[PDB]
RNA sequence: AUGUUGAUAU
RNA sequence: GCCGUAAACGAUGUCGACUUGGAGGUUGUGCCGGCGUGGCUUCCGGAGCUAACGCGUUAAGUCGACCGCCUGGGGA
RNA sequence: UACCCGCAGAAGAAGCACCGGCUAACUCCGUGCCAGCAGCCGCGGUAAUACGGAGGGUGCAAGCGUUAAUCGGAAUUACUGGGCGUAAAGCGCACGCAGGCGGUUUGUUAAGUCAGAUGUGAAAUCCCCGGGCUCAACCUGGGAACUGCAUCUGAUACUGG
RNA sequence: UUAGCUAGUAGGUGGGGUAACGGCUCACCUAGGCGACGAUCCCUAGCUGGUCUGAGAGGAUGACCAGCCACACUGGAACU
């Protein structure tokens, strides 16, 4: 129930960077960020409908380490609650703990955040939560406990978060380590690389 | 034989603006007259007039805008073989409410917009759009 | 300006006395996204000519779809040959739930929500062409209104 | 027949 | 059809028929081998095909394929069939379920080996 | 008002008995057309008033015979 | 006037 | 007297209404060789229809009523 | 017991199917219409992306495949929503009982039809907005819904009498 | 590719019987009653809330949960 595999293969596959090493240096100086994995991978085959659609929907799981079973309740959630499904599918993975984590800064990956929350080192609104699919709410306080707080895997990657782009939805303090879900991210507030009607489309077939 | 003398009007306009005709004359009817009137208000005909007394006929004059028929289409819905009554609620939507359903009520003939207005159901004579 | 997309590419064939001339076909659909859609079908022995055959005459064959907020007016029924296609208006972020020569036409159309159906032969060529007549004989509020004669508010 | 051709 | 016939004699449903009668709904069954045989396929292929004729617990004697390379199954073997026809032997509707009671699983398989009742090499 | 059904005569040869077709009228379940469907109802006539041919009012009551919940009220129209 | 046939797969 | 079937065919059910034309054939009739007006019929063809071939006021067009019938090939 | 606290150490914990097209994923070797594959089309006859193995890859993952079974796609029984010149389909032709259908005007009736009201349509389930188990599944509050049925009272255009 | 079925049968009168209406039963009378809107006969089957699928209309289904029915080795009978 979780990928264990190598990381940057991953990205090469969908061709892109998916955040999956912590970014202390480029993808480029890792791996060959441009080719595809494998013996046949300077190969580039012309793809059709069905391989756009489950290459980007293969993306987005990569990234948010979503498993397709989970990933696909996602959908019918999204689907279920009103409003564009495709930007509501984007909102719960953006929700959940383990992504929260790491968008205030806490863990360097988003694997890592998910051993800090399965680890017993979070806290939501007072309260241990050890369930990275766990849907942090508007109005929530996320914290480091005070035992995890002398890690030396969150001051790094507390650094590393100002280097990357901050998220306008959440208030961090990198200081006393907790911060506010303030809101639910809107569509402009994620990147436009995400194609997510492909997504639904690939559901709804 | 003649069994649905409204079938027969429609088609009398179908047929009528598919041949370019100015007019239409059929045998009347209160029940066609009725129909002419809405056809009429609702500005899909341009007049109709009935004329004698033993045997009336009723003569529809036929609208065309930029060249084409203004009548796009028209089809008997409720008709002797099988009869379409509708509740108020359910009462159908022609063309996303472009065109009519003409719809006898218990206030008599009437489009599906009066009927819903009136709160009322009733016999589906036709579409028109 | 126009999204030009491809709906499919076949391989055709005459006899003659040597045996075999195989030849390619290739429909095509073009469309600025506003409403105005036209399909092409180019024939060449290469598929890369016969594609730009298509696109040219899609090009020259575009007709003016009059949309309502990026969906249709109300339900359409296009034919052709054996294709029976029918087409309804969706709410907002439906997106296209269409097969997908109809989806293609309906995409550079400029049709962003619209629950279709093929039915009959899915033909592409004939589907393309029912679809494309299905768009063209769609009225608006304002023909609607100018021809019984009547304001748009008495329609609505 | 011919126990099974064309030349 | 007009309304008025529809409502004398309604729209009867295409009844349709199973293709693996002799499983009689049930995903198995399992028989004893009345002989073992080799046949021909038809064309356009050629080869010497490994089946065997079944009684089946339920009285029912069925002809079934026995895939993979090489097979165990001799007269009054014990084995599971399941459905599945065999597309060039016209008669063959069932498969052999290899690694199944008395039926092997297939010598030195490697690939696809719960499809041929092969457990795990030990690495 | 008294709930009762309407129906004609189609059988007085019973003593103190007759039967009553109720004839319905009804939109078919699939096929929307709407069908004839007759109820016949043995019906209890003391006196032996009806005949066939003759419209009745019936209403339900207790059993009266093995097939007799129903009793005549009035003939509405005779033949 | 008559005047047969062309193994299997590809 | 029986049989009860045929590529028993227009391979096209019956009844009714409606919808540009042209050239005939046949059989009435009215008005004065012409000008109408009925019936039945042959060929062409327009819109429309049709997978196409074609059909096309004697429809396979546009409609209504009722009936008959079809549901892969074989097995039959 | 849930749960909490402490200990030690990455320690005790990854497989299954697939990669000719449909369908995401390709090469080498072996085999040589054999052995074998196969859901459908098909593949194998000495240069096999289709067999078997390997390396690589794709998809799922404590599951993965296969078989069975239902609906869908199938407008392929077509009420919604199909056909019948030649594709399957007009009885060889008629008369005609039952049945279906019925020109036009007025009145009347109120069966169909329509409108309103009332009663009923168990609870659960489904759906919506909430709440509770760290989350979820799950549990649960209130609603909506239960498209129906009956009764009463009106309407009278249409259909029936 | 089941068209006729039915003599307590259908109804009446009176007596008996049941907690109760009733051919429930009996005597007598009448000759009815059911059936192409499918009786009778044959095969299959517990029914429903629901469940699965479906855009819907439908199609399939009735395991768990809840309502109703039926049965308790087989056949029959009553007693309390
Ligand atoms: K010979
Ligand atoms: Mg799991
Ligand atoms: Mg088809
Ligand atoms: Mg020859
Ligand atoms: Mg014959
Ligand atoms: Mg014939
Ligand atoms: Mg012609
Ligand atoms: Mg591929
Ligand atoms: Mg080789
Ligand atoms: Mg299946
Ligand atoms: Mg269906
Ligand atoms: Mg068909
Ligand atoms: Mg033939
Ligand atoms: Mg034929
Ligand atoms: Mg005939
Ligand atoms: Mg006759
Ligand atoms: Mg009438
Ligand atoms: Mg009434
Ligand atoms: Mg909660
Ligand atoms: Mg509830
Ligand atoms: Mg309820
Ligand atoms: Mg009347
Ligand atoms: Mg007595
Ligand atoms: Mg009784
Ligand atoms: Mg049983
Ligand atoms: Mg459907
Ligand atoms: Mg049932």
């Amino acid at each position: 129930a979780r990928y264990l595999g190598p990381k940057l293969k991953l990205s090469r596959r969908e061709g892109t960077d998916l955040f999956l090493k912590s970014g202390v240096r480029a993808i480029d100086t890792k791996c060959k960020i441009e080719q595809a994995p494998g013996q046949h991978g300077a190969r580039k085959p012309r793809l059709s409908d069905y391989g756009v659609q489950l290459r980007e929907k293969q993306k987005v799981r990569r990234i948010y380490g979503v498993l397709e079973r989970q990933f696909r309740n996602y959908y019918k959630e999204a689907a279920r609650l009103k409003g564009n499904t495709g930007e509501n599918l984007l909102a719960l993975l953006e929700g959940r703990l383990d992504n929260v984590v790491y968008r205030m800064g806490f863990g360097a990956t988003r694997a890592e955040a998910r051993q800090l929350v399965s680890h017993k080192a979070i806290m939501v609104n007072g309260r241990v939560v050890n369930i990275a699919s766990y849907q942090v709410s508007p109005n929530d306080v996320v914290s480091i406990r005070e035992k995890a707080k002398k890690q030396s895997r969150v001051k790094a990657a507390l650094e590393l978060a100002e280097q990357r782009e901050k998220p306008t939805w959440l208030e961090v303090d990198a200081g006393k380590m907790e911060g506010t879900f303030k809101r639910k991210p809107e569509r402009s507030d994620l990147s436009a690389d995400i194609n997510e009607h492909l997504i639904v489309e690939l559901y709804s077939k | 034989s003649m069994q649905d003398p409204i079938a027969d009007m429609l088609t009398r306009i179908r047929n009528g603006q598919a041949a370019n005709k100015a007019a239409v004359t059929m045998p009347s009817s209160k029940l066609k007259v009725a129909i002419a009137n809405v056809l009429k208000e609702e500005g899909f005909i341009e007049d109709f007039k009935v004329e004698g007394d033993t045997k009336p006929e009723l003569e529809l004059t036929l609208k065309y805008f930029q060249g084409k028929a203004v009548v796009e289409s028209i089809q008997r819905v409720s008709r002797p073989g099988l009869r379409i009554y509708k509740r108020k609620d359910e009462l159908p939507k022609v063309m996303a409410g472009l065109g009519i359903a003409v719809v006898s009520t218990s206030k008599g003939v009437m489009t599906d917009r009066a009927a819903r207005q009136a709160g009322l159901g009733g016999e589906i004579i036709c579409y028109v759009a | 300006e126009l999204q030009e997309k491809l709906i499919a590419v076949n391989r055709v064939s005459k006899t003659v006395k040597g045996g075999r001339i195989f030849s390619f076909t290739a429909l095509t659909v073009v469309g600025d996204g506003n409403g105005r859609v036209g399909f092409g079908y180019g024939k060449a022995r290469e598929v890369p000519a016969a594609i730009q055959k298509a696109m040219e005459k899609a090009r020259r064959n575009m007709i003016n779809v009059a949309l309502n907020n990026g969906t249709l007016q109300h339900p359409v029924k296009g034919v052709h040959t054996g294709s029976r296609v029918f087409m309804q208006p969706a709410s907002e972020g439906t997106g296209i739930i269409a097969g997908g020569a109809m989806r293609a036409v309906l995409e550079v159309a400029g049709v962003h929500n619209v629950l279709a159906k093929a039915y009959g032969s899915t033909n592409p060529i004939n589907v393309v062409r029912a679809t494309i007549d299905g768009l063209e004989n769609m009225n608006s509020p304002e023909m609607v209104a100018a021809k019984r004669g009547k304001s748009v508010e008495e329609i609505l | 027949x011919x126990a099974x051709x064309a030349g | 059809a007009t309304v008025n016939q529809l409502v004398r004699k309604p729209r009867a449903r295409k009844v349709a028929k199973s293709n693996v009668p002799a499983l009689e709904a049930c995903p198995q069954k399992r028989g004893v081998c009345t002989r073992v045989y080799t046949t021909t396929p038809k064309k356009p292929n050629s080869a010497l095909r490994k089946v065997c004729r079944v009684r089946l617990t339920n009285g029912f004697e069925v002809t079934s394929y026995i895939g993979g390379e090489g097979h165990n199954l001799q007269e009054h073997s014990v084995i599971l069939i399941r459905g599945g026809r065999v597309k060039d032997l016209p008669g063959v509707r069932y498969h052999t379920v290899r690694g199944a009671l008395d039926c092997s699983g297939v010598k030195d398989r490697k690939q696809a080996r719960s499809k041929y009742g092969v457990k795990r090499p030990k690495a | 008002k008294i709930r009762t059904l309407q129906g004609r005569v189609v059988s007085d040869k019973m003593e103190k008995s007759i039967v009553v077709a109720i004839e319905r009228f009804v939109k078919h379940p699939i096929y929307g057309k709407f069908i004839k469907r007759t109820t016949k109802l043995h019906v209890h006539d003391e006196n032996n008033e009806c005949g066939i041919g003759d419209v009745v009012e019936i209403r339900e009551c207790r059993p009266l015979s093995k097939t007799k919940s129903w009793t005549l009220v009035r003939v509405v129209e005779k033949a």
